[PDB]
């Protein structure tokens, strides 16, 4: 920050729910902690410039924890295929996923 | 106004910015744009006059929506890479739609037909605070994002602000609209050079502010929106002809005066990071930004033009000048040049 | 004289006691003889979805005997 | 089994109702000194069917100055909300439980503002109009009110789950706690449901029938049959809120007997105050309602908040 | 790029205790007391390692001793037992504040006997 | 669901009942019963006009009011927080604000009909 | 007094609700000063166990509540009880 | 949540594309910017609560309380405009380019 | 079921289109109370039950002033609004026609997968709580007197000025 009078005085005016794993109300988790975490305690005193080609794994991750689209391709390419398999057949789905299973 | 409502409005522009900036979070420093807007339009209307009000809401319903396309930025942001400020990785589009807000709440390009239309219309006093103070926590935005601008975008929007902030400000006769053209002008200056070391556009605008505000309130001193009632000055106050001469031949950037100071170091700056053709568009414009002062201070200081007899009661009537206020900041600039390593 | 105004409230007076015995009656009925079983957090509706998942589909049964 | 609870629960509202257009006329009467109907039936117990009959009948008027569209949403939409405020009303056991099950009636409790102002904006006339304006600068006033009247009980309660209360009244009523909030709750279930000594909406001496002029029989009864449908729940609410009756859980059927009881009173109590007193001007019950409760709400919006703190009495959030 | 190593369906087979809700809150505060080094070490394995394929054989262990712990019940102090859950099973958030009288009945059939 | 099945009917029952209003009174709509009333004459003005109402200041004051009254609604979760004594000030300085700004409003004229 | 006494003589006969709004203003904020059980809504507010208490594991330390619950040791809020 | 807020984003253009056109009405400007804020209260909970960042939850409302303070001193303008005019017209006020 | 949400989200685009094309401020009005109780139910489709019904509690006391002011400031001798002219009704039927084609566009070009019509509603909630307690919203928005006490005061300073900057403005 421009002026920044919160380091000056130490207090934690509103810089302590910035990001998702922070300090949620009870003790709630943010759906992301693992990886939010693993991306900024990387992104330390190497700041900016180079947080951003190094500690990448952690953010093409973060981006995966959060958005979770990849998740979508695979999980829409299986329809696309057992769509396509079946009508015109060659599989018969199982009893636990066309309903009746045993329930545990 | 009340006293009691006076100085709830006095601190409201005092959140503004000192929220804007003491303020990681896009929302803390949301509200403080919000601060700077509530406040001032009940000082807007003081008078409640068919010009007031038409500011107002020229400055209301243009400067929400920039609250608004600011704030969708933040909860794109808030999604992509879930926080609450612009990170390093966030799209284009977001921030130059950012970008594209805050220009409105300064006004730059075409962003600017509402900038003189308001400081017309309006009170000298609070034709001061939007050039100078409104200003402060927009930039607040936009230091914070010190890279990561559109270098293209940032730079339109600049050389946009030194065409129409220069060839506007030759019709206008009320210094009301000069001035707000001024701010466009020099707003190209803070504007361009944001990504190419920004510790430049924080001094442009300690310099701008240090020109305006003797200027602002060098007409309170006589309430004078208009070549003709500026010029009849040399009966009323002929002791300030000597710094005005010299606060708008620095004001427009000539040398030994610190106007020129910011746009030439600018342009160090923007010669050393090889853009060697656009720094040239804005400083063969920035001369026409003397021409309506070399002709206002002609109207003013350098041919007295014939005055009212009626204006012999007003040489005998002792007016009270600040203190403090505008010999300092007409000493202050004007003639710090030598200065200029300290200053940068 | 004023008790001519009785039959107003007491066939009101029918009518209100409804909604409130039979939505009960309603609820035991449909749920086994037990209440509706009402769920405001994500833990009772897991006790639900856990029971539900230890007989038939319906939920208002099957306990102790089995193991 | 559940279109049979329904059935149960709108059919012995809409058959109370119809008998509360009988009992606002006799005991109103009585005190009149003067015999209500005894003759359509063995003591008027059969006056709504003709008057109700009597309305599906006539010509709904479709007037030539008007906008067709609200005109007809406004009684679709107030017939539907106060009878669909009864959904989660918790005799023991509600038909809908809900943890916000009382925002749920403040939001739709305002939405019957809209069926007033929808249907005098629609139908062109000056006496309706102002009806419309009549409700405005009303909801206005209590609606500041029917919140924090509504919190600070709600407050040394939990949830909002209008459910908890029967617990928290397990051995006590709170009128004898909070009987400052029971007094402005009163007036204030007594703005909303315009029907007041105060009305200032369906104003028949100042404002000819407002909010309602236009509208013939067809349409004209969905408002009676939303605004005394409107009256029971507002002293519903009472007997659950502030009178707690007993719930003793083997025979849930005392709840519901009692609520009775206490709910017809609250209904009966309404009765005389109509019969009573006149209306405010419609510039005193907006100065009667920020000057003197809005204060003296704040006021114990802050005892009941320094209440359990003070000594421990917590809600637990169940 | 990577692939996920799991169990298979045989790895994780269990006898389940195939049992209620209500039945099991009225046995829980026991089943604190007793069975309790035997769950607690699952949940430290649960919070340290924070997999379920890395702490899975003490989940095995959470689901035999309840067994242990309901065996004992069946035997001893069964019928006192379905008097109690069967009256709070009734309620529509299984509240203790009701049946507070099958609880020390229960209770001093479980105080003297186990 | 549950509640789609309770207040889809209430439409109906409207929307039933309303039907069976305009198409069973066998009408007789011609000219002079359609327009407007005004208690027996012809209406001199156009029944849409600006009506210039006298409490817009407190329809404000309510416009500001609503979101305080929503700012208050949390507290019956806030007591549930390990601190509380934060939320006891902090709620004595929302409400005491509130009245503060109410006061003054009440002193400079702003709740009393202009006229 | 009577200068000031005797002024809210009559702001109680007229005007005596923001008499009881601002005693009861003032009387809020006062009583949990003086309280001798103010201490408590901190404490039975923080026993409640919402969230599960994740076990330590013993490494030779910490002489606190051992691997047992009903174990003298460790928080027993016998306060709430007997309160 | 990946096919509302395409369809909430263009909920909000479409309110910024009304907010630029007008049709001779202030009060219908202002009325689009509602609106406007609305669609950013939900593309924020909804991204604070598939999340579960009840820490952010605090956020929902107080941009919310600028929604209500904006239009207070927006509908306060109208009456300074009326008063003036008495029609509200957006080309009624056009005398400050002079 | 599946397409709960994709119908109360174009309900609402729809809600907000309408909105855009400034009818009369009533039927604007009426545009903005039926989107804001949309609003009500994707945020609830989502979880919280709270933060909808407070958009359902501001913008009805919101939208009952903007029917009284536009009664006496904004309204002509004719509404003029929907059913009155073809300019209004054209980009109303055709910013219909251009969503059912915008969105049955680019679900042939399924690769930013900005709308899935075939998987659809199997991605909404993302692994919630199941076993779970003191979870909803509400308590979030709580933090304003814990943890987040700056979000209050800055908040109430607002509403504490705007009684103040409200007056000036009329006076
Ligand atoms: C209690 C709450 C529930 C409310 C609903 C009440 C349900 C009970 C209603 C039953 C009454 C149904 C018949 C009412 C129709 C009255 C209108 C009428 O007189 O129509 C006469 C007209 C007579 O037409 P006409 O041939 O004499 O000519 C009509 C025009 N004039 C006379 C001017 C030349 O038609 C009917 O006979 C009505 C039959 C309607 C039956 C539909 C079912
Ligand atoms: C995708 C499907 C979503 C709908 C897409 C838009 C098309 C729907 C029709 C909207 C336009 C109709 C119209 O012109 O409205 C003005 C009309 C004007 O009618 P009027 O009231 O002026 O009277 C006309 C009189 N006659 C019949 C003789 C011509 O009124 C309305 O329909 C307003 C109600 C809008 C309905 C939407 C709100 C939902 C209900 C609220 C509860
Ligand atoms: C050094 C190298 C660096 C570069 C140097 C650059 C050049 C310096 C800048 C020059 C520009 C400023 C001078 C121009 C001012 C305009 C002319 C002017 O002010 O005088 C006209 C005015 C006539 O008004 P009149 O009513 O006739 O009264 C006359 C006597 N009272 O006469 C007046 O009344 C005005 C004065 C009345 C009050 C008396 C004050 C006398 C002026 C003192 C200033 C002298 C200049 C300072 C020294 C030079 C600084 C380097
Ligand atoms: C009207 C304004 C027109 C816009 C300006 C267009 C000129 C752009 C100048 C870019 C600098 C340049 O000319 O060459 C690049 C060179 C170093 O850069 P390099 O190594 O080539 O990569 O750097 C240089 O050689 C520096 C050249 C200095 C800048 C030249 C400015 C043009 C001056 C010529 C006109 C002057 C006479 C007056 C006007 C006459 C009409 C043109
Ligand atoms: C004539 C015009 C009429 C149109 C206007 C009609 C207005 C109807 C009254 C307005 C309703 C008030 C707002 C309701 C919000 C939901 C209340 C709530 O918060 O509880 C919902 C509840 C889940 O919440 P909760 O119980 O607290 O969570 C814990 C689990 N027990 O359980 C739920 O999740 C259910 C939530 C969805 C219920 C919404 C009901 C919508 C009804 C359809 C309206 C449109 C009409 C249909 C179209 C016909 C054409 C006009
Ligand atoms: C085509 C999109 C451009 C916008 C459509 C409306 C045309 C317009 O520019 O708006 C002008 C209108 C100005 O107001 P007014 O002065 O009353 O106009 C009188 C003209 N005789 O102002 C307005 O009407 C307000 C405009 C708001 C429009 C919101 C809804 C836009 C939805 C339609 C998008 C275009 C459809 C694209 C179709 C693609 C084809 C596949």
């Amino acid at each position: 920050p421009f002026l920044d009078i919160q380091k000056k005085l130490g207090i934690s005016l509103d810089r302590h729910f910035m990001f998702l794993s922070a300090e949620q109300p009870y003790k709630n988790a943010a759906r992301c902690h693992a990886f939010e975490k693993e991306w900024i305690e990387c992104a330390h005193g190497i700041g900016g410039t180079r947080a951003k080609k190094e500690c990448k794994i952690e953010f093409d991750d973060f981006e995966e924890c959060l958005l979770r689209y990849k998740t979508m391709r695979r999980m829409h390419d299986i329809k696309k295929q057992r769509e396509k398999l079946m009508k015109e057949g060659k599989y018969t789905p199982p009893p636990h996923h066309s309903g009746r299973e045993e329930p545990r | 106004m009340n006293p009691i409502t006076l100085a709830i409005i006095y601190f409201t522009i005092f959140l503004g910015p000192v929220i804007t900036m003491s303020s990681t979070n896009l929302m803390l420093m949301w509200v403080g744009l919000e601060f700077s807007l509530l406040a001032i339009i009940p000082m807007l209307i003081n008078k409640k006059n068919p010009r007031s009000t038409e500011a107002a809401t020229k400055y209301f319903v243009t400067q929400a929506t920039a609250s608004m396309i600011i704030l969708l930025a933040i909860v794109l942001n808030y999604k992509q890479l879930g926080t609450w400020m612009f990170q390093q990785q966030t799209n284009g589009l977001i921030l130059n739609m950012t970008l594209m807000a805050l220009s409105m709440k300064l006004g730059l390009a075409p962003f600017h037909f509402w900038l003189p239309e308001v400081t017309q219309g309006i009170p000298l006093h609070m034709g001061l605070i939007l050039l100078t103070w409104q200003k402060i926590a927009p930039l607040s935005i936009l230091i914070q994002i010190y890279p990561l601008l559109n270098s293209t975008i940032i730079l339109m929007l600049a050389i946009t602000s030194i065409f129409m902030g220069a060839w506007g400000g030759l019709n206008q006769t009320q210094m009301r609209k000069i001035m707000a053209y001024s701010s466009i002008a020099h707003m190209g200056w803070m504007l361009a050079i944001l990504p190419y070391n920004p510790s430049l556009t924080l001094l442009n605008l300690m310099i701008y502010i240090i020109l305006t505000a003797p200027m602002f309130m060098a007409l309170m001193l006589n309430n004078s929106m208009t070549i003709n009632s500026i010029s009849l000055l040399w009966n009323k106050t002929p002791a300030m002809l000597t710094m005005i001469s010299l606060m708008l031949l620095s004001l427009g950037g000539l040398p030994p005066l610190t106007g020129f100071l910011p746009k030439w170091i600018i342009i160090t700056e923007l010669m050393k990071n090889n853009c060697l053709i656009m720094a040239t568009l804005m400083a063969m414009m920035a001369l026409l930004n003397l021409f309506f002062y070399t002709r206002l201070i002609y109207s003013t200081s350098l041919t007295m033009f014939p005055t009212n007899n009626n204006s012999k009661m007003m040489t005998h009537q002792t007016k009270t000048k600040p203190n403090l206020m505008f010999s300092t900041l007409a000493i202050m600039s004007t003639m710090t040049l030598p200065l200029a390593p300290q200053l940068i | 004289m004023w008790f001519e105004i009785l039959p107003g409230l007491a066939i009101m007076g029918v009518c209100l006691v409804i909604p409130g015995v039979s939505t009960a009656y309603i609820h035991k009925f449909t749920n086994g003889g037990k209440e509706k079983r009402v769920a405001r957090v994500q833990y009772q509706w897991y006790l639900m979805e856990r029971d539900r998942r230890i007989s038939g589909v319906n939920r208002y049964y099957v306990s102790k005997g089995l193991e | 089994m559940f279109f049979i609870n329904i059935l149960t629960l709108l059919v012995p509202i809409l058959i109370a109702m119809a008998f509360l257009t009988l009992v606002e006329r006799k005991i109103l009467g009585y005190m009149q000194l003067r015999k209500g109907p005894n003759i359509v039936g063995p003591y008027g117990i059969l006056q709504p069917f003709a008057d109700a009959m009597k309305l599906f009948m006539k010509e709904p008027m479709r007037p030539l100055t008007t906008s067709m569209s609200l005109f007809i949403i406004a009684p679709t939409l107030s017939l539907t909300l106060a009878l669909s405020l009864w959904v989660p009303l918790p005799m023991p056991h509600p038909l809908i439980n809900l943890n916000l099950g009382i925002l749920f009636i403040l939001a739709t409790s305002s939405l019957s503002v809209y069926s007033i102002l929808w249907s005098g904006w629609a139908s062109n006339s000056k006496y309706s109009l102002f009806g419309a304006l009549r409700a405005v600068a009303q909801t206005i006033s209590y609606e500041v009110t029917m919140a924090i009247i509504l919190l600070s009980v709600l407050l040394m309660n939990g949830s909002y789950s209008l459910q908890t209360l029967i617990t928290t009244q397990e051995h006590m009523w709170l009128l004898l706690p909070a009987w400052p909030m029971a007094m402005m709750w009163f007036i204030s279930t007594l703005a909303e449901t315009n029907r007041a000594p105060f009305d200032l909406t369906e104003g028949e001496s100042e404002l000819v029938s407002g909010f309602n002029v236009e509208y013939a029989a067809g349409p004209f009864a969905l408002f009676f049959m939303a605004e005394y449908t409107n009256i029971i729940l507002m002293n519903a609410l009472t007997t659950i809120i502030f009178l707690g009756p007993l719930y003793y859980i083997n025979l849930p059927e005392l709840y519901s007997t009692n609520f009775m009881m206490e709910a017809l009173l609250l209904s009966s109590t309404f009765l005389w105050i109509r019969a009573s007193y006149p209306r405010f001007r419609y510039d005193q019950l907006m100065h009667l309602l920020w000057k003197n409760f809005l204060p003296l709400t704040l006021a114990l919006c802050m005892w009941h908040i320094s209440l359990p703190i003070f000594t421990a009495g917590v809600p637990p959030y169940m | 790029p990577g692939i996920v190593e799991l169990p298979t369906l045989e790895e994780l087979k269990v006898e389940e205790v195939k049992v209620s809700s209500a039945v099991l809150k009225a046995a829980a505060h026991h089943y604190g007391a007793q069975c309790d080094k035997t769950n607690k070490e699952f949940m430290l394995c649960r919070w340290e390692e924070k997999d379920p394929r890395r702490c899975l054989k003490e989940g095995k262990l959470v689901n035999g001793c309840a067994l242990n712990f309901f065996r004992q019940i069946k035997s001893h102090c069964a019928e006192p037992f379905t008097e109690y859950w069967t009256c709070l099973d009734y309620s529509n958030m299984q509240l203790f504040r009701h049946c507070r009288q099958q609880q020390a009945k229960f209770d001093q059939c479980v105080l003297d006997k186990l | 669901m549950n509640l789609y099945t309770v207040i889809f009917i209430n439409i109906l029952l409207s929307l039933t009942l309303i039907l069976v209003a305009f198409w069973l009174p066998q009408m007789n709509l011609y000219s002079e019963k359609a327009n407007p009333y005004e208690c027996g004459f012809d209406p001199t003005s156009s029944a849409r006009l600006p009506f210039s109402m006298k409490f817009f200041l407190v329809a404000i004051t309510f416009l500001l009011f609503d979101l305080e009254i929503a700012l208050l609604l949390p507290l019956p979760w806030a007591i549930q927080t390990i601190k509380t004594s934060t939320m006891m000030i902090m709620a004595f300085i929302l409400v005491t604000i509130l009245s503060l700004g109410l006061a003054y409003e009440w002193t400079q004229k702003g709740l009393e009909w202009t006229e | 007094a009577g200068r000031i006494s005797a002024f809210l003589k009559n702001a109680w006969a007229k005007e005596p609700v923001l008499v009881v709004s601002f005693s009861v203003w003032g009387l809020a904020i006062i009583m949990p000063m003086i309280s001798p059980y103010t201490k408590y809504a901190s404490m039975i507010n923080k026993a409640t166990p919402y969230n599960y208490p994740v076990p330590v594991r013993d490494d030779g330390n910490m002489p606190d509540v051992p691997s047992h619950p009903q174990d003298p040791l460790g928080p027993s809020l016998d306060w709430l009880k007997n309160l | 949540m990946p096919s509302t807020f395409f369809n909430l984003t263009m909920a909000f253009s479409l309110s910024l594309l009304g907010t630029l056109m007008f049709r001779s009405h202030l009060m219908s400007t202002l009325l689009c910017l509602e609106g406007m804020v609305l669609s950013l209260f939900i593309m924020t909970s909804v991204t604070s609560l598939n999340s579960n960042s009840m820490s952010s939850m605090p956020i929902p409302i107080t941009i919310l309380v600028f929604a209500a303070c904006e239009a207070a001193v927006g509908l306060a303008l109208l009456v300074k405009v009326s008063n003036t005019y008495g029609t509200d017209y957006v080309q009624n006020l056009n005398l400050l380019q002079c | 079921m599946n397409n709960y949400i994709f119908v109360l989200s174009s309900l609402f685009l729809v809600g907000c289109l309408g909105l855009a094309l400034k009818p009369s401020p009533i039927y604007g009005g009426l545009g903005l109370i039926v989107s804001g109780f949309v609003g009500c139910l994707m945020v609830l489709g989502f979880g919280g039950s709270f933060l909808g019904l407070m958009v359902f509690l501001i913008y009805l006391g919101g939208m009952l002033v903007v029917f009284g002011y536009t009664t006496a400031m904004a309204t002509e001798e004719y509404p003029e609004t929907w059913g009155s002219n073809w300019l209004i009704l054209g980009f109303l039927v055709l910013g219909v026609i251009m969503e059912v084609f915008l969105i049955c566009v680019l679900n042939y070009y399924d690769e930013v997968g900005v709308i899935n019509l075939d998987g659809l509603g199997d991605w909404l909630m993302y692994e919630v709580d199941d076993v779970g307690v003191m979870l909803e919203g509400g308590i979030g928005v709580a933090a304003m007197y814990s943890c987040a006490t700056w979000m209050m005061v800055v908040a109430g300073w607002s509403l504490f000025a705007g009684i103040f900057i409200i007056i000036e403005i009329t006076r």
